[PDB]
């Protein structure tokens, strides 16, 4: 009920919807094309269609929906493809048969004819549950179990609980009677996507996240919940990145939302994600994408999905941060968030403030940054999730001055600053240890002090060494690195090691491919202690460099020890090179 | 001992903190059970049926003027609604008394439970759109929060 | 210095704050007894408000 | 009194655009009328009335707009502007931007409920602030002083450890004392922080023990964006209630002003309004003024207000709108050196446009020395030309600095060395500092001192 009255592109007035909510989705014309209630003068409303508005005839019935733009959660959503509207591109393309995205496809978020092992907890029949409760655990795949929780916002006291068993998602398992009347409860549930899902108390960021690559790990970390920006727009390192953390992070599950990117990048990354596999403790191999949910936005998809294509993949982190498991969320373009912003203020004739972004722009990604953090989850039992984003800058031209880059690192903690000055000298990790800094240092404390009580003293060191190097080398450019003091020939000689040697990590070697933060921690204490038993040995630098030419290659040594021979061989590997260093430095001199 | 001292200092506040929020919540508690004490003793006047007539007729009478409208829809509780169909026009005259005006339509059944409708009138407008509520349960916590003052001042110890 | 320290400190913190919830105690107890005697004028004050309607 | 009324029930909203809600049919409204609008879902939020027309009115709500039905949405006019219930209890506990607590206690009992955005003291009965400020920081009280009732803010960009400066202030604030009771009772705003932030100052307010005699209005970018434009009225209304009709001096802190400004460009965009500077609200000096212009001695009261906001140039640049208008307002500013902290200073403070208009008053002869106003001149005016010096060296060579320029560019040296820099608890005493000020003015010949005359510090003495 409701007839359209006013088609102007993409805008649509249709009168009838009295009862119309502010931002109620409400599906519109014959092809049930979607849109958005903006403004609701008088008796009428304001329909914003998503897609092609081109066809539409007068009095064509518009339907309400009765729930703002929400996102079905529940099993089976992971390893799946969706758009920025939560749409299934995967069974889309399976059902339709047709390789377009037809105008007006409407097939469910989920298949709810597929049918899950259904495994109840062992709460009680006759119980008293709330929201938040983990009243059950369901199997969608290995290596993800999916603990099911009792909708957030209901609390009841329970009546039925179904047995284990094959299920579907229609099907319902779940019945709960507060008050006089009973709810059943099924396992698919729906959020809104601008609402966060409610927590019971957001936690201090204490666990680091654990990249892979030596450089973030040891020089920048970064914690569980933590903000991250990538400066990356060109050469894909920043998939790279994305790559090694769905192979090798910490978190329990990955979403990657790529939103207004090039059609061709999205169809690299989609062919290049299924290719990747990340190993298991116990050796066995396992396909990163059954732990891996991706949302891709192509340019020709609407620019309402593809702005709200971040939220969706904020709220689905937020279900898995709430279902108590870690979880990191990478933006593969949040300029292109951005341009989808000002494309829609621009639509809607809002004032601009800066460079024709819309002045909400600080907002919007305010509250989308500080989504993501450790949180203590709600109802039993009590368990902790995480989520961290990695979002990615790419700023047009390469200028910091961009609005939505100084307002990503006025909220971001951690900002990695990747260069492609070292992409052209030849870094693989191309991580600019100058320009990129860490906030979360402080936040390491306990981990570090537990891991290694001498590791916050290496860092700092390492850092001190970094900078006394940046210096050096326009010294060494001024007159020669010859009128150097022999201990600052030393500094500046170990830091070209730590650089050749630590920061820069190939990751293209099977030995290099992923390094623990037991082996990176060790090799910076060998670098660091070689220095640092060159340092009173100032002798001649270059009678010292003869001399200590073994103690370089014994340190160097420690790249090559890798952990593909072993944890506990290539700690004992990495504390005789550091013994012989000292024996090296100590005998000789 | 430099630095550890500062972990007796704060231990110190925070038992000041916790000591003096205690105080605080027990006056917030007393200003609660003042709060029960007042709704009870509403109750106990709405207990009252002859004087408690009039009262009425005055919120009707109020609610009429300041409404100014032309036709309004009042609802009663079941306790006094004998009243209410009682007083019935005698309102809308007392209303064309203090302004010069011709009475308008009254209608009144559908009742409130009558502890939680405590009395009082919901004049209301025509289809509902315009409700000027006057019952007594929503009378008192108008006052409450105006007389809240005066009463931290009477609380001298 | 360090056992003459944890030898004062072992106790008088504790005493204090001991002290100090006794006096919260016995303040909430006569905040009470005020509350107990305004009670009735107060809730006989915000009746009459109630109660009092004009025009 | 004449007889109480109940608050009008509106069912009649005509119509919903952006963050307004219109309505129709109001009998009788007002303008600024606070109302607290109820859904259909019965959730609650509260909104002004920005305008009012014929029997319409205007309604700018404060959770936003999203989910509002126009024929399930009721509204309710109070009846009166925005009041926060003030009282003495407020001290030692916290408050969401609105005011809510958020310390796990129960609500304020007010005193007297005081209408925020509250009138202007009289011009005639505000006095000049005439005593000095113990922050607890060297370098602001020995040059760019305070006074008890001076506003001045902090000028520092993005990635400053102004928060953390901020904080060392707040924990190491005190009067002068050259008593308790009336001391510093430290109001502290917090418009748009993060939560990471928000939790800093928690733990640093809490086991500072200075909890006693601080509260804190904290608001987190999450919450809505209006609500942190009322968040610094509601603060220097608890601030005039708690200074003025209260006694205690207090020294009020505003952290992130640009978020302010931020919050007040977006709810003028919103509104459509007409466009200053870079777009922000062409009326934006009228409301930094309503926020700066508080702080002062009003004459018939014993008590004080004293403000010290911290802003932010966004691109890193004074030119920018927001400090502009500050630096015309604020009496003042201490600014904060990138450079500095790039070279490892913990105060990075820059000294060259650190500049306290009021200094004049709060230097004298109940504190400071009679050499105090001629030091800092020197101190301020010779760093300048060290800095053209270190200019010339470097546009020419090392030889270039002759025996004058070298001299200058040792005393930058020195200075930028020692004297700026200072503990992360360091109560430095005015005297201590002002000897080796003296000894940098000395670095440079005795004789060679234009601007100061040598008696001046002579009436001072070496060791």
């Amino acid at each position: 009920y409701g007839y359209v009255r006013k088609v102007s592109g993409p805008v649509v007035i249709a009168d009838g919807m009295n009862g119309a909510a502010m931002y109620e989705l409400v599906r519109v014309g014959h092809d049930n094309l979607i849109g958005e209630i903006i403004r609701l003068e008088g008796d009428s409303a304001t329909i914003q269609v998503y897609e092609e508005t081109a066809g539409l005839m007068v009095n064509d019935p518009v339907l309400r929906t009765h729930k703002p733009l929400s996102v079905e959660l529940g099993p089976g959503i992971l390893g799946n493809i969706f758009d920025g509207i939560q749409r299934p591109l995967k069974t889309i393309a399976i059902r339709s048969g047709d390789v377009y995205i037809p105008r007006g496809v409407s097939v469910p978020a989920l298949d709810k004819d597929t049918l899950w092992e259904f495994q109840p907890k062992k709460i009680g029949e006759g119980d008293l549950l709330t929201g938040g409760d983990l009243y059950a655990t369901v199997f969608e795949n290995s290596l993800m179990q999916h603990h099911v929780a009792l909708p957030p916002d209901a609390m009841g006291k329970v009546t039925y609980v179904a047995p284990a068993g094959q299920y579907s998602l229609k099907d319902t398992v779940l019945e709960l009677e507060f008050q006089g009347v009973k709810k059943s409860f099924t396992m698919l549930q729906a959020w809104p996507v601008r609402t966060p899902r409610p927590v019971s108390s957001k936690l201090a960021a204490d666990t680091p996240l654990l990249t892979g690559q030596r450089v973030l790990d040891a020089l920048f970390p970064s914690v569980l919940g933590g903000t991250c920006a990538i400066p990356g727009a060109f050469g894909c390192g920043k998939t790279v990145i994305s790559q090694a953390l769905s192979k090798y992070s910490n978190s329990d599950t990955v979403v990657y939302v790529g939103c207004g990117e090039r059609g061709n990048e999205m169809a690299e990354v989609l062919m290049d994600f299924p290719q990747l596999t990340m190993t298991l403790p116990d050796g066995r191999e396992e396909s990163v994408m059954k732990r891996t949910t991706l949302v891709a936005n192509t340019s020709n998809m609407p620019v309402a999905a593809r702005e709200a294509s971040i939220y969706t993949g904020i709220t689905i982190a937020e279900y898995f941060r709430d279902m108590g498991y870690n979880v990191s969320m990478m933006a593969d373009s949040t300029s292109r968030w951005a341009e989808a912003l000002r494309e829609i203020s621009g639509r809607l004739a809002e004032m601009p403030a800066d460079s024709g972004y819309p002045a909400y722009l600080a907002a919007r990604l305010a509250s989308f940054y500080e989504r993501a953090g450790k949180v203590k989850c709600l109802g039993g039992p009590e368990r902790t999730g995480s989520v961290t984003i990695v979002g990615a800058v790419s700023p047009p031209g390469g200028d910091f001055s961009d609005p939505v880059t100084s307002a990503t690192l006025s909220i971001v903690q951690v900002f990695w600053g990747l260069d492609k000055k070292l992409a052209q000298r030849k870094h693989f990790p191309s991580v600019n240890w100058l320009i990129s800094y860490s906030k979360y240092s402080t936040a390491l404390e306990s981990f570090y002090e537990q891991f290694d009580p001498d590791f916050i003293n290496i860092r700092t060191k390492a850092r001190e060494v970094l900078q006394r190097e940046d210096d050096l080398n326009e010294i060494v450019q001024l007159v020669g690195k010859d009128a150097l003091a022999e201990g600052d020939k030393i500094t500046l000689e170990t830091a070209k090691l730590l650089r050749e040697d630590y920061l820069a990590q190939n990751a293209f070697t099977p030995y290099d491919k992923f390094c623990p933060f037991y082996k990176s921690v060790w090799m910076m204490r060998n670098i660091i202690h070689f220095y640092n038993l060159a340092n009173q040995a100032v002798i001649t630098y270059t009678l010292i460099k003869h001399r200590l030419g073994d103690l370089f290659y014994r340190l160097v040594s420690q790249k090559f020890e890798d952990p593909a021979e072993g944890e506990p061989a290539l700690v004992a590997k990495f504390k005789k090179l550091h013994e012989d260093l000292t024996a090296g430095f100590r005998a000789l001199e | 001992e430099k630095q550890v001292e500062i972990r007796k200092k704060i231990e110190y506040s925070m038992q000041l903190n916790a000591s003096r929020i205690k105080v605080l919540q027990a006056q917030d508690d007393l200003v609660s059970n003042m709060m029960e004490a007042a709704s009870k003793e509403v109750l106990n006047v709405s207990r009252d049926h002859n004087s408690y007539k009039k009262l009425l007729k005055g919120l009707i009478v109020q609610s009429l003027l300041r409404l100014k409208e032309p036709a309004v829809l009042l609802r009663c509780r079941k306790d006094d609604h004998h009243l209410v169909e009682s007083v019935l026009e005698s309102a809308k005259e007392e209303y064309a008394q203090k302004l010069q005006v011709h009475p308008p339509e009254i209608i009144v059944h559908h009742n409130a439970h009558g502890p939680s409708c405590s009395g009082g009138v919901v004049v209301a407008s025509r289809d509902g759109k315009i409700v000027c509520e006057n019952t007594l349960d929503a009378r008192l916590d108008v006052v409450f929060r105006k007389k809240l003052p005066e009463i931290r001042k009477q609380l001298v110890s | 210095e360090f056992q003459r320290k944890l030898a004062e400190s072992s106790g008088d913190s504790g005493a204090n704050v001991k002290r100090l919830e006794q006096e919260t105690e016995v303040k909430i107890h006569h905040l009470n007894a005020g509350a107990e005697k305004i009670q009735y004028d107060v809730v006989q004050m915000l009746l009459k408000h109630v109660t009092t309607v004009k025009n | 009194e004449g007889t109480l009324e109940v608050a009008m029930e509106y069912r009649t909203v005509t119509g919903v655009a952006g963050p307004l809600v219109i309505l129709d049919k109001v009998k009788g409204p007002k303008y600024y009328e606070i109302v607290n609008i109820r859904l259909g879902d019965g959730t609650m939020r509260r909104g002004q009335v920005l305008e009012v027309d014929g029997e319409k009115a205007v309604v700018q709500v404060f959770e936003g707009t999203s989910g509002i039905d126009n024929k399930f949405t009721t509204v309710q006019f109070t009846g009166e502007v925005l009041k926060t219930p003030v009282s003495l209890d407020m001290l030692g506990r916290i408050f969401n931007g609105s005011g809510k607590p958020i310390d796990n206690g129960p609500p304020i009992l007010p005193e007297a409920y005081l209408d925020i955005s509250g009138s202007s003291i009289n011009p005639s009965e505000r006095t000049y602030p005439e005593e000095m400020i113990q922050t607890g920081i060297s370098t602001i009280d020995v040059m760019n002083s305070i006074a008890r009732g001076q506003k001045i803010p902090l000028f520092s960009a993005a990635g400053l450890p102004h928060n953390e400066i901020a904080a060392q202030i707040c924990r190491q604030a005190g009067l002068v004392k050259r008593g308790e009771e009336d001391n510093f009772a430290i109001v502290f705003a917090a418009m748009g922080v993060n939560m990471e932030t928000a939790q800093f100052f928690k733990r640093d307010f809490e086991e500072n023990g200075s909890m006693e005699r601080v509260t804190l209005f904290l608001n987190l970018a999450n919450d809505p964006t209006i609500e942190r434009i009322i968040t610094p009225r509601i603060a220097l209304t608890t601030a005039e209630y708690l200074a003025y009709e209260c006694g205690k001096h207090v020294l009020v802190i505003l952290t992130d002003m640009s978020s302010y400004a931020d919050a007040l460009r977006e709810v003028s965009a919103a509104r459509e309004e007409v466009p200053g500077r870079r777009g922000y609200p062409g009326y934006m000096y009228t409301d930094l003024a309503q926020i700066y212009e508080r702080a002062g001695r009003i004459e018939g009261r014993k008590g004080s207000i004293t403000q010290i906001p911290i802003l932010t140039m966004p691109n890193d640049d004074i030119t920018h709108p927001t400090p502009d208008l500050t630096g015309y307002i604020t009496e003042g500013q201490i600014y904060i050196d990138r450079q500095l902290q790039n070279r490892q200073i913990y105060p990075p403070i820059n000294v060259l446009p650190s500049l306290s208009r009021l200094m004049k008053s709060a230097i004298g002869e109940g504190m400071t020395r009679r050499d105090h106003s001629d030091v800092s001149n020197q101190l301020y005016a010779n760093y300048a030309i060290g800095k053209d010096v270190q200019a010339m060296k470097a546009v020419v060579g090392e030889e270039a600095l002759s025996s004058e320029d070298l001299l200058y560019l040792e005393f930058l040296d020195k200075f930028e060395r020692k004297f700026v820099a200072q503990g992360a608890y360091d109560s430095r005493n005015i005297f201590q500092s002002l000897d080796l000020a003296w000894t940098l003015l000395r670095i440079f010949p005795r004789e060679l001192l234009h601007r100061i005359p040598g008696k001046t510090l002579d009436q001072y003495y070496s060791r």
